[PDB]
RNA sequence: ACCAUGAUAAGGAUUAUAAAUUGAAAGUGUUAAUAUCAUAAUCAAAAUUUAUUAUUUAUAUUAAAUAUGUAUGUGUAGAUAAAAUAAGA
């Protein structure tokens, strides 16, 4: 769900700055990417694509798909890196299917882990012995995880 | 404030008629008590105002019945007192409004419209980038860049 | 009031224009009551409709 | 504070207190019941018409 | 619009069918409460002394001159009897409201005019307003210096007491009096009526009058 | 009242803001005078359109 | 999660404290004059959020609506298999006319 | 009820207390179906059947005189009378009492808007009016408080049937103390325009308005005028007035028409 | 150059009357959130008794009328099908009614009101002040 | 009808709270009336009160066990003292200046208070502090966006200065990471600088602990820092702090690098006495700032740009992005937190889930119907196990017992403060439908009551005030139906 | 929920447009906390569905839920109007 | 090709004695004005395509000017979610 304009108001009559009511190619809308179809004045095939309504309809749907775009690439904190099949973890040993191929596919339902294999993310200190076997010094240094049958300060003690 | 352009006005009664479409508009109204509400004011013209249009969209798909006949006029000049006494609640609030945001635009350096008096800074219309090169009801010609109404530094 | 002055007389000038025609005991006593009563009334409104058809109309 | 709050309730049209409701305009457009909408709603019958029967 | 193709349910809303099964319980509730009933303007404050009375208001009712005199005859009883009892210091106003004039007039309590009679030519509702104010405005220093002739400062404090009298039945009626109700700290006005001419007989009117 | 009269200063299409009375005329002598005013026909360029017996 | 700490209090005050014992909506016989019979269903279903409401993550729904538009006619018919799924040879025979009941 | 681009009230008065209505009632055979056909107790008793004034019976008679000379006396009770006395709708309940409330009204009507005589006779009121207030009886002049009352102007119609006098007073809160007796003072105002006053077009009906100051007077004559004649469109009128000319036209035709 | 009705003449009141479209974000709430987050941690009071100074003299409740008018003094049912005069007459109708011409709100400092605080004073940014004594 | 307005009395204030109230005309409806019947010389003493009062401000000591779940208020005079810096992200917008400042005391409240009653005798608790943190050194705060996060973190500097421990506190560090510009550090070669969030920084610290900043002996210091005529040379941590910050442009810019790097080396040696840092948002100081490398043309040097091999005015490009390691302010965190030898910096610190949303689509935001203006542009998983070294403390939603003492304090508070109906009670309905509503709307989510609460005023479907005003009015017609 | 998504997610925390889906509870004189419910999207798919005709057919997918689960919640949700549909088209 | 087409405007009537239903809405008659080129002997208007100093309405370009005085349309359009200064003589 989200709540941005995805569409392109109509044509009409020339609207004004009023209440309820914006001019139809103005810096507001889009980003201000608008300036590329806007007429300042208040030749003819560079005239006629800022009137037309499947042309216009067109760009906004390649900036919405930019901006669909960099909001994924921004959500990624990993990378893809070829792994061969053996020195993978146990729950990647299995017949991995393409993308839209089959059925979305639970990890391993049998340890009771129901989540997509596609977008699992492997923390890089946990394969420090495949990424860097010829490095030989522990680069990265090893993940404090916090015991969680300790008394701490959340447990009232 | 990145609406710069020059604007047309309209008359208040217009704005009113419009109703729950933009000037009741309950995503507005909203946002409209949060300034009220930051500077720590009553909201009082705003609330009678919300209350006024929140009973008056409860009936408004209702047919009136056909007035038969009065001898004298008494429930007709009735409903039509309380419906000017409605109007001039809202008028206020639309007055309320224009006078606490060019308040709050004076404050956070943020500069208005086209045409627009702020009383603190600017009490003729501030122009600034207008298609028209000198100024449009004070004859004076527009210098290059625009008038700096605030100090530098933020 | 030109307005008015040209509300009064393009009437009769597209009348006479545009869409001109060519041309060319006592019970029965209160029947005869009553139309007179009907024509005394609207008298002069059919005073002037009669003089546009005879062309008697000092402008 | 309920129980204080409808011992000053704004009956009448006065400065804070609108009607707004289209009385003056349509006049009564919402209904009231005083009787129970069975079988909804129940009020236990009095005891004036419980001992008639039963006399 | 037309609103023929939205239902009757939908029009007036009638929501909150939650409470009535609430209020009824809270009715019959409620009389039960009246059988435990049925089986089971104003005067003014007091006055008690005088002494904080004379403080309380502008005056005080014992009088301290001690008049000492023996007349064991029967009182001689006033001509008017019942009227406003008019002490020797008010001024009488005299308000005249006409079509297109207004006049404002101050007479002593002998029949002494204070002050002349101001006109809308010489100086409606704010004509009448306007002339009574400014003659309002000219009468304090002409009763300051016809007042301290004989002995009477009336500087600080002291409020002119006047009665106020009108003539006419006109708009201007409106705005004289409301100019002199703003002159509260000045003039104390203790009897408001009017002066209206009873037609007794009259000598003639014009024919424009008649028909 | 404001814009009930019209002073020579301002245009006649704008709205003038002052509330005096001396000096200034009514709008039925504003029409009359722009009635009055507006004789003139602006001149008919003769070279700018040739003849029609040289076209 | 579990019950909160005020649900399972003003619970315990009434089954013990007050001697009536708090039901489920479902129990409560709302109809005057009349007694229901009180079906099986009204508090022995268990509340996991797995199974109902239907909450997801979108990209697994972006996955989904996906791959089940393009796997259409990724399906064998003739399965070495039971009755009317399985079978050898599938015959479709398209009858095409200007009218339904034709 | 049907409407049929009427308003209902008149339609419904039309369909029930016109003459054609009642006559299709005793059965004339006029044009199509004037009267309501199925009325129960709703029925007015001037038409019930068992009622003794019969139309049919009235057309022979040429005057209102042989009318009350030649019929009968009407029969006095009925069935339909019946269920009216057990309804109680022989006489009609007495609506809220006008007498002494108020006359509230919109706007004023302009002096230029009424005739010059009718302006002449509302002067005339006034003069004597605010002469001789001070005249009325003298058991009502004892509680009016004249310190208070205001007569700011008077209004008539064109043919002076009706005056209405406009007042107000200094403070609005004595307007309820002078309201009442105001409205004793009908008679007594009708006797004065009928002594003082001559040249009178009719005895006028008096009416009391009071202003407050507040009440907007309407626009002069000349000025809605032109406003008519500025802002309305010319086609409409223009082809309206043509039509008009069509019509009284073929009305001058068929009178020549006819020898 | 175009002359037009839309002049808006700053005289009568802080806003220009036949006022501009404003329009409010949540950008300015959040620059008025962080403003008023540090004028109160600076201790300056001066701005906020000026806002509560406009706002006890225009947020105040209009008066109930008594019956007898409406809010169309001039009848609104003469432009018909001239639908360009009427939209010119109202710019033109409320061009007059400024703020200063309302007449039904107690604006003045001759009205009492019992809602709002009236001196800087009564307000608790001085409380120590008037704390027991 | 039935006021007891003229009868009321005001109670003497005593605090900032007590004098937040509002003249009677208008809560008179709003919160009403009672009458209490004292016997003092005589049985009848009508004595008018209000049903419900402000809570109390109490200073962090005199908070205890049984308040937890409750609401206590803190002076204004108490708020610009421990507060130079400001507040959190979304703390202040129920704070105007007209409205009491309140504070819900929840139980991981409780559990924080008592910490820091510890951290202010460190050295005979020390195997205490240690078992809470187990061996880490401090906590870290996450939790779903808008919950106590941020509120929490105002509350742990309000315990700590009001015990007179030197705090660290950062307000939010979008203004850090997020900054309006970045520059190289002076003194540091490879590390930058936020400079505008660094005078800032510098000023409030130093106002903040005065108290203990001038009893501050500066050990690791330079005494030969630039100086101008007229200025004296810093022999205390306040006076190195008021150095920094109090300059003139330019010279402010490279006096802050000097002066943090400084500020952070004299800190990272005091093993006496404890210092608290607070940290609003750790999440941001854990990844990438979003600002990015410059260029390396920009310092290379051009002739022309024809003639240069360069596109730098033709296509933007994306550089790799600074971490906020490169920091000078965080270098000095990242200092004293790794290297073992400091057991005196307890870092409670939280993070911000402030980012826009973005649910597989995004198309424009439009510029004036937009609440995630002023949000941050990240988009990025956070998890406090994996991404920071102190031990995360999970809080959720409120539970009913906090969101009904939450709930009391907006609405009749607000009220009182004349912020509410307060003539106007009459179109509104009472706190139990109120209460019912909200926690619909909200889910009991902190934020959610706060939105939700302004957004009562828009509410179309509540029919309880105009089924009542039918019912009393209908009572009232047959009462003196009962007297004629 | 409404398709997957939670009602202060899906309709924008906008209260006027989710008062509307506690409408049938509410009239019914019914607890919303003891009821599950999700409501499935079959019209027109939007990226946003904020706005009140669309609210107004979520308030009818929940009022006929609540009649076909507790067959008494129809005389109070008939009566205020939440099971009447209307016709309006664009 | 001189047929007697067809469009415009105007007035009439019938039904709701229910609080249920998603939804209380649907069928039937008269007068004025305008107008009427098909049983016969042909052919390329814009059947129809293309181009030049030239005729328009649109398309965008497109500016000075405070010495005074000043400049109001009919229409064209998009989806359609306000309403009582005129006499049922
Ligand atoms: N007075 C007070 N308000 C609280 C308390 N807890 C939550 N709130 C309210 O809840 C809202 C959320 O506050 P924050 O702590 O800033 O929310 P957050 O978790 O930091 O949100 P993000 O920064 O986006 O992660 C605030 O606006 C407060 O009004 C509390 O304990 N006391
Ligand atoms: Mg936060």
């Amino acid at each position: 769900v989200s709540t941005g304009e995805f569409d392109h108001p109509p044509f009409q009559f020339r609207q004004r700055h009023t209440f309820n009511t914006t001019p139809l190619h103005d810096a507001n809308r889009f980003g201000g990417r608008t300036a590329y179809l806007r007429e300042i004045g208040p030749k003819k095939q560079g005239r006629r694509f800022k009137k037309d309504p499947r042309t216009v309809q067109f760009n906004v749907d390649v900036w919405c798909a930019q901006q669909t775009l960099r909001k994924r690439w921004k959500q990624r904190d990993w990378e893809v890196i070829e792994i061969p099949f053996r020195l993978v973890p146990r729950e990647q040993q299995r017949v991995i299917p393409e993308l839209y191929t089959d059925i979305p596919q639970m990890t391993d339902p049998a340890r009771n882990d129901f989540s997509n294999i596609r977008n699992k993310v492997y923390d890089r200190e946990e394969l420090q012995g495949v990424l860097f076997p010829a490095a030989g010094a522990m680069l990265y240094p090893p993940l404090q995880r916090v015991d969680k049958q300790a008394m701490t300060l959340d447990k009232y003690l | 404030n990145t609406f710069l352009t020059s604007s047309v006005a309209t008359p208040p009664i217009s704005v009113i008629r419009t109703g729950p479409k933009w000037w009741a508009h309950p995503e507005r109204m909203v946002r409209q008590k949060l300034m009220y509400f930051t500077l720590g004011v009553d909201q009082l013209p705003l609330r009678r105002t919300a209350v006024i249009q929140r009973d008056l969209q409860r009936f408004h798909m209702c047919k009136p019945p056909p007035r038969v006949g009065d001898s004298t006029g008494y429930k007709r000049s009735r409903a039509a007192q309380l419906n000017t006494w409605y109007r001039r609640i809202q008028y206020q609030e639309y007055h309320m409004q224009h006078l606490f945001t060019r308040h709050v635009w004076g404050l956070l350096r943020v500069y208005p419209g086209n045409t627009t008096k702020i009383q603190g800074k600017a009490d003729d219309g501030y122009v600034g980038y207008d298609s028209v090169p000198f100024h449009r009801y004070n004859r004076a010609p527009l210098p290059f860049p625009a008038r700096e109404l605030y100090e530098r530094r933020k | 009031l030109i307005r008015q002055c040209l509300r009064d007389i393009v009437p009769v000038i597209e009348y006479r224009n545009r869409e001109e025609p060519a041309r060319l005991k006592r019970s029965q006593a209160k029947l005869r009551f009553r139309i007179r009563q009907r024509l005394l009334k609207f008298q002069r409104q059919l005073a002037v409709a009669n003089a546009i058809a005879s062309r008697s109309v000092l402008y | 504070e309920e129980r204080i709050r409808e011992l000053m309730m704004p009956l009448e049209v006065g400065e804070n207190s609108f009607a707004a409701n289209g009385q003056a305009t349509h006049g009564n457009l919402f209904y009231f019941r005083e009787y129970p909408m069975y079988p909804g709603e129940y009020v236990p019958a009095e005891h004036n018409t419980l001992s008639s029967l039963r006399d | 619009d037309k609103y023929r193709r939205v239902p009757m349910l939908l029009k007036p809303q009638q929501g909150g069918q939650q409470y009535f099964n609430h209020f009824l319980i809270r009715s019959t509730n409620d009389r039960l409460t009246q059988q435990d009933v049925d089986n089971a303007a104003v005067p003014p404050p007091r006055v008690l002394g005088g002494d904080y009375f004379k403080t309380r208001f502008g005056y005080s009712l014992v009088k301290n001159s001690e008049m000492t005199q023996g007349p064991v005859d029967y009182s001689q009883l006033d001509m008017w009897g019942e009227m406003p009892r008019y002490t020797s210091d008010m001024v009488f106003l005299y308000l005249v409201s006409r079509r297109r004039n207004t006049y404002a007039v101050a007479y002593t309590y002998e029949g002494k005019r204070i002050l002349n009679t101001y006109t809308a030519g010489n100086r409606s509702t704010d004509n009448g307003h306007q002339v009574t104010s400014m003659y309002l405005n000219d009468l304090l220093p002409k009763l300051r210096e016809m007042r301290a002739s004989e002995g009477r400062p009336m500087g600080r404090g002291e409020k002119v007491e006047l009665v106020v009298r009108v003539m006419g039945f006109y708009n201007g009626r409106q705005g004289a009096v409301r100019a002199v109700q703003d002159r509260a700290n000045e003039f104390h006005v203790r009897y408001f009526e009017d002066i209206t001419p009873f037609p007794l007989n009259g000598p003639k009117m014009p024919r424009g009058v008649f028909k | 009242l404001e814009g009930a009269m019209h002073k020579p200063g301002e245009s006649g299409l704008q709205a003038g803001s002052s509330t005096t009375i001396a000096g200034k005329e009514t709008w039925s002598q504003f029409s009359t005078k722009m009635r009055y005013g507006r004789r003139r026909i602006r001149v008919i360029d003769v070279a700018a359109k040739m003849s029609y017996e040289y076209q | 999660p579990p019950p909160t700490l005020e649900t399972i209090m003003d619970r315990a005050v009434r089954e013990h404290h007050q001697h009536a014992r708090i039901l489920s909506p479902l129990e409560v016989q709302r109809d005057v004059g009349r007694l229901e019979p009180i079906p099986s269903y009204a508090g022995k279903i268990n509340a996991d959020r797995s199974v109902f409401p239907f909450q997801w993550k979108t990209e697994d729904w972006y996955e989904y609506e996906v791959a089940k538009v393009r796997n259409r006619r990724f399906v064998f018919e003739n399965t070495e298999e039971d009755g009317i799924r399985g079978s050898e040879v599938t015959y479709k025979i398209v009858l095409e006319g200007f009218w339904d009941h034709h | 009820i049907n409407s049929g681009d009427q308003s209902p009230y008149r339609y419904v008065e039309e369909r029930l207390y016109s003459k054609p209505s009642r006559l299709d009632r005793e059965g004339v055979k006029v044009n199509k179906t004037y009267a309501l056909q199925g009325l129960g107790d709703l029925e007015p008793l001037r038409y019930g059947a068992n009622f003794g004034i019969s139309e049919k019976d009235a057309l022979k008679y040429e005057t209102v005189a042989e009318k009350a000379k030649y019929m009968e006396p009407p029969i006095p009770y009925s069935s339909l009378a019946a269920r009216k006395l057990a309804a109680g709708a022989l006489w009609p309940a007495a609506p809220d009492p006008e007498g002494m409330i108020s006359k509230e009204v919109r706007l004023l009507r302009h002096e230029s808007s009424m005739s010059p005589s009718a302006r002449a006779f509302s002067e005339r009121v006034a003069y004597h009016l605010r002469r001789s207030l001070k005249a009325c009886p003298g058991h009502i002049a004892e509680h009016i408080d004249f310190t208070q009352l205001i007569i700011q102007e008077v209004l008539g119609s064109r043919r002076s049937k009706e005056i209405y006098i406009v007042w107000f007073t200094v403070d609005p809160g004595a307007r309820f103390e002078l309201e009442p007796r105001l409205h004793q003072l009908n008679h007594w105002v009708q006797q004065l325009i009928i002594k003082r006053v001559k040249r009178r077009p009719h005895i006028p009906r008096v009416t009391w308005i009071y202003d407050g100051g507040r009440l907007e007077r309407e626009l002069p004559r000349d000025v809605k005028q032109e406003l008519q004649s500025f802002v309305a469109d010319a086609a409409t009128t223009l082809e309206s007035r043509v039509k008009y000319l069509k019509e009284l036209d073929t009305m001058n035709q068929r009178m020549k028409d006819i020898p | 150059s175009k002359p037009s009705d839309n002049v808006a003449w700053y005289d009568k009141g802080p806003v220009e009357w036949l006022p501009r479209p404003v329009r409010l974000t949540y950008d300015h709430l959040d620059q008025l959130q962080q403003w008023t987050m540090r004028a109160t941690l600076d201790g300056r009071t001066e701005e906020f008794n000026r806002i509560r100074d406009l706002h006890r003299e225009w947020s105040q409740h209009p008066l109930m009328p008594v019956l007898g008018d409406v809010e169309p003094k001039f009848p609104l049912n003469l432009f018909k099908q001239n639908h360009r005069a009427k939209k010119r007459f109202l710019v033109r109708w409320h061009k007059a009614n400024t703020p200063a011409n309302w007449l039904w709100m107690p604006r003045g400092p001759t009205v009492v009101t019992p809602l709002h605080r009236t001196n800087p004073t009564q307000y608790p940014e001085n409380w120590k002040q008037m704390v027991q004594r | 009808k039935k006021s007891l307005a003229a009868m009321y009395m005001r109670p003497p204030v005593t605090c900032y709270t007590d004098a937040c109230e509002a003249p009677v005309a208008m809560w008179d409806g709003a919160i009403p009336l009672k009458e209490t019947r004292k016997l003092k010389n005589g049985v009848p003493v009508r004595t008018v009160s209000r049903t419900y009062s402000h809570p109390p401000q109490l200073t962090p000591t005199q908070l205890s066990f049984n308040d937890i779940n409750s609401m206590y208020c803190v002076g204004n005079d108490e708020l610009i003292q421990f507060f130079p810096e400001g507040l959190g992200g979304r703390v202040f917008q129920t704070m105007p200046p007209g409205h009491p400042r309140g504070f819900l005391y929840r139980k991981e409240t409780h559990l924080l208070n008592l910490f820091v009653d510890k951290v202010q005798h460190w050295h005979t608790k020390r195997s205490v502090l240690s078992s809470l943190t187990n061996g880490r050194t401090g906590f870290i705060v996450d939790g779903p966006t808008g919950c106590g996060k941020s509120a929490l973190m105002c509350q742990v500097v309000h315990f700590a200065r009001s015990r007179n421990i030197v705090t660290l506190y950062v307000p939010d560090a979008k203004v850090w990471t997020h900054g309006e510009w970045c520059w190289p550090s002076t003194i540091l070669p490879g590390f930058f600088d936020a400079p505008d969030a660094a005078r800032s920084f510098l000023k409030y610290f130093a106002v903040a602990n005065r108290a203990t900043l001038t009893s501050w002996k500066l050990r690791c210091t330079p005494k030969d820092l630039p100086t101008e005529q007229g200025e004296r040379q810093p022999q205390n941590l306040y006076e190195l702090c008021e150095w920094g910050h109090r300059a003139v442009a330019p010279a402010s810019i490279d006096r802050q690098s000097v002066c943090v790097k400084f500020l952070m080396d004299e800190l990272s040696e005091e093993k006496k006495l404890p210092v608290v840092i607070v940290v609003d948002g750790w999440n941001l100081f854990s990844h990438e700032t979003h600002f990015r490398y410059p260029h390396p043309d920009f310092l290379r040097g051009l002739a022309s740009f024809n003639e240069s091999s360069t596109d730098i005015d033709l296509y933007p490009q994306e550089l790799p992005r600074i971490p906020a390691s490169r920091l000078s302010f965080v270098r000095g965190l990242n200092k004293m937190i790794l290297s073992g030898d400091d057991p005196n910096k307890f870092f409670i610190t939280c993070t911000t889930r402030d980012f826009k949303p973005f649910d597989g689509i995004s198309g424009f935001p439009n510029v004036e119907t937009d609440r995630f203006a002023n949000s941050l542009d990240e988009y990025a998983p956070y998890d406090p196990e994996k991404d920071s070294h102190f031990h995360p403390i999970q809080i959720g939603n409120f539970d009913e017992y906090e969101y009904r003492s939450f709930l009391r304090f907006l609405i009749n508070s607000g009220e009182l403060a004349g912020l509410g109906w307060g003539p106007l009670w009459h179109a509104s309905s009472d706190f139990e439908r109120k209460l019912y509503k909200i926690g619909f709307l909200s889910g009991r989510n902190p934020q959610g009551v706060v939105d939700h609460y302004h957004q009562e005023l828009v509410w179309r479907y509540d029919y309880q005030r105009t089924r009542q005003k039918q019912y009393l009015l209908k009572r009232r017609m047959e009462g003196m139906s009962r007297g004629a | 929920t409404v398709m997957g998504k939670p009602l202060s997610l899906v309709l924008d925390n906008k209260a006027w447009l989710m008062e509307m889906v506690l409408m049938p509870f509410d009239e019914a004189n019914l607890d919303y906390r003891d009821f599950d419910a999700h409501i499935v999207s079959e019209g027109h798919a939007m990226p946003s569905i904020a706005n009140e005709i669309a609210a107004f057919a979520l308030r009818m997918a929940v009022a006929n839920a609540l009649v076909k689960l507790i067959p008494l919640t129809r005389i109070p949700l008939k009566k205020s109007g939440l099971l009447s549909v209307d016709r309006r088209r664009e």
